[PDB]
């Protein structure tokens, strides 16, 4: 989550 | 009508670019810079993360900006940018969306803040003078540059006690102040709502700001937090006149033209203007001074125009210790 994840 | 006594002209005297938020582009940046890791706990509808800036190592905050109309996305932006390097305004770093989605995302500088609900209860006389002083450089800042803030409260200023750093954030209901404009009475939080705001006052200015200042000087000096603790928005005023008085009240309705809402009528009854040395005793008393009443009593009145400014607030004998000390 932005950057995985 | 009514006017601001400073910065009145200031957007006026700008580039139609600067003021005119509608017309802004954002500019976005890589969202995969960015990696969030815990979310913060900032309200019922935030979406507000700690996250890494990949590239840097650099801890940063993150504001998914969802329940907004993209007007208003635009408007904190633009304010943002135009408040960018201001003294003790928090820093915008960039500005990003997420591509599948579209939902944009405001990446902010992290400051270690501690608490108000703890912090307020440890503060020392000197220690509200100096975050005082230091709050008021980022309201005259952001008036400066024609911009009322309109939501400020002890949530809205984020205080490292340990560096001894503040910052204003939450941007989000920020506005762009025009002489002879009306506004929307439904911003600030209950309790920091000047009378302006109560009795639908829509020509309002930055003095807004220096009400809810005063707001917070009287709830860290007198160990009340809120000072005025309404149950709705017309107990809100109910609170204030029982400090303020009635009299001044309508003296103040009467001097504006204010349409009153009927059911204050009937709620508001007849107080008279309580002296502010009666709100001491003796869990306050080494907060209290007669520099800080003083200070108080030109900063909490009805009438938007009487109240101190910004700038005249720090030039206040309250502040004197902390600019010494600035020397
Ligand atoms: O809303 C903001 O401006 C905000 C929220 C948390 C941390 N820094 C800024
Ligand atoms: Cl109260």
């Amino acid at each position: 989550a932005x950057m995985v994840p | 009508g009514s006017r601001a006594r400073v910065y009145a002209e200031v957007n006026s005297l700008r580039s139609r670019e600067y003021w005119d938020y509608e017309a802004h582009v954002p500019s976005w940046g890589n969202q995969d810079d960015y990696q969030l890791v815990r979310k913060l706990g900032r309200g019922k509808y935030s979406e507000v993360f700690e996250a890494i800036n990949i590239t840097n190592n650099e801890r940063v905050v993150v504001k998914i900006l969802k329940p907004v109309k993209k007007k208003k996305i635009k408007r904190e932006v633009k304010i943002l940018e135009n408040l960018r390097g201001g003294t003790n305004i928090i820093k915008l770093i960039d500005t990003v969306k997420d591509p599948v989605s579209k939902t944009p995302a405001l990446v902010f500088e992290y400051i270690n803040n501690t608490d108000f609900k703890q912090l307020y209860q440890i503060l020392t006389d000197f220690d509200i003078r100096f975050y005082m002083y230091e709050l008021l450089k980022a309201l005259d800042y952001c008036h400066s540059k024609g911009i009322m803030h309109r939501d400020v409260k002890p949530h809205n200023v984020m205080i490292d006690h340990q560096q001894k750093k503040l910052r204003l954030i939450d941007w989000g209901l920020a506005e762009f102040y025009h002489p002879a404009q009306e506004y929307n009475v439904r911003v600030a939080s209950r309790y920091f709502k000047g009378p302006e705001l109560l009795v639908d006052y829509q020509m309002y200015d930055y003095s807004l700001d220096m009400w809810s200042l005063g707001c917070m000087l009287a709830s860290m000096i007198f160990r009340r937090e809120p000072f005025f603790h309404g149950q709705d928005n017309y107990d809100q005023l109910v609170r204030i006149a029982k400090v303020l008085g009635t009299e001044e009240l309508y003296g103040y309705l009467k001097k504006y033209h204010i349409d009153l809402d009927p059911h204050f009528n009937d709620i508001l009854g007849q107080h008279s203007r309580k002296r502010w040395e009666n709100f001491i005793h003796s869990e306050n008393r080494h907060l209290v001074s007669p520099e800080a009443l003083d200070l108080l009593d030109k900063l909490l009145r009805y009438d938007h125009q009487q109240r101190l400014t910004a700038k005249e607030a720090m030039e206040h004998p309250y502040f004197y210790p902390v600019v010494k000390e600035q020397s």
